[PDB]
């Protein structure tokens, strides 16, 4: 299930990462690694909008 | 003061406009940058938000 919240979150989904966030056990290290993740992909410096 | 009204209200509505184009396409919008309408005032859409 972290597998697939990576999956959801890195295509910047949104709605489908909280639905599948709800379902996860280890509920707080799966939104402070998330946040670690898009915090990272949002200095890409191509495609801002996506940043 | 209705003329300094009017003004910022157009300014405003420039912004949000652009930020709009860029949103949805990055490579239409720096299309849009560059373009001098045949004469509108004889000038640019950059040059004009400069001068």
């Amino acid at each position: 299930l972290q597998a697939l919240f990576i999956w959801a979150i890195l295509q910047n989904k949104k709605e489908l990462s909280k639905v599948i966030w709800e379902q996860t056990k280890g509920c707080t290290l799966a939104a402070l690694g998330a946040s670690k993740l898009l915090k990272t992909l949002a200095k890409v410096k191509n495609d801002i909008n996506a940043a | 003061g209705e003329s300094e009204e009017l003004a910022n209200e157009y300014e405003t509505r420039a912004v949000e406009l652009f930020t709009e184009c860029y949103s949805n396409d990055e490579d239409l919008a720096e299309q849009l940058l560059v373009y001098s309408c045949e004469a509108w005032g004889g000038s640019n859409c950059l040059e004009l938000a400069v001068e």
